[PDB]
């Protein structure tokens, strides 16, 4: 039981280096990478539009 | 470097446009001069057939 009550502390530490941090950089990941998607299809609707002017 | 390229392009089918519409303006006015000369001229011969 002893040994157990350890085994808590343990998963609450590894889950959050397996599982919270990894899912929290792919979120910073995919928020960064949305901006340049972004960026890159206002530039390109800007492009088309002079080049139908 | 794609925005700056498809621009500069651009402008370029543009002033091929303009250039030759300018171009094909002033043949076909010189054409139309030339050609009423013609329908003037055989039309003064006309006027006096017997």
């Amino acid at each position: 039981v002893a040994v157990q009550e350890q085994e808590i502390a343990r998963r609450e530490k590894e889950l959050e280096a397996r599982v919270r941090k990894p899912a929290e950089a792919e979120r910073y990941k995919l928020e960064r990478l949305a901006e340049a998607e972004k960026s890159q299809l206002i530039m390109q609707a800007e492009a088309e539009a002079a080049s139908v002017r | 470097g794609e925005k700056v390229k498809q621009v500069l392009l651009a402008q370029a089918e543009a002033e091929k446009i303009r250039k030759i519409g300018e171009a094909e303006a002033a043949v076909i006015e010189a054409m139309g001069k030339a050609e009423a000369e013609r329908m003037k001229l055989k039309a003064e011969a006309y006027q006096k057939y017997g």
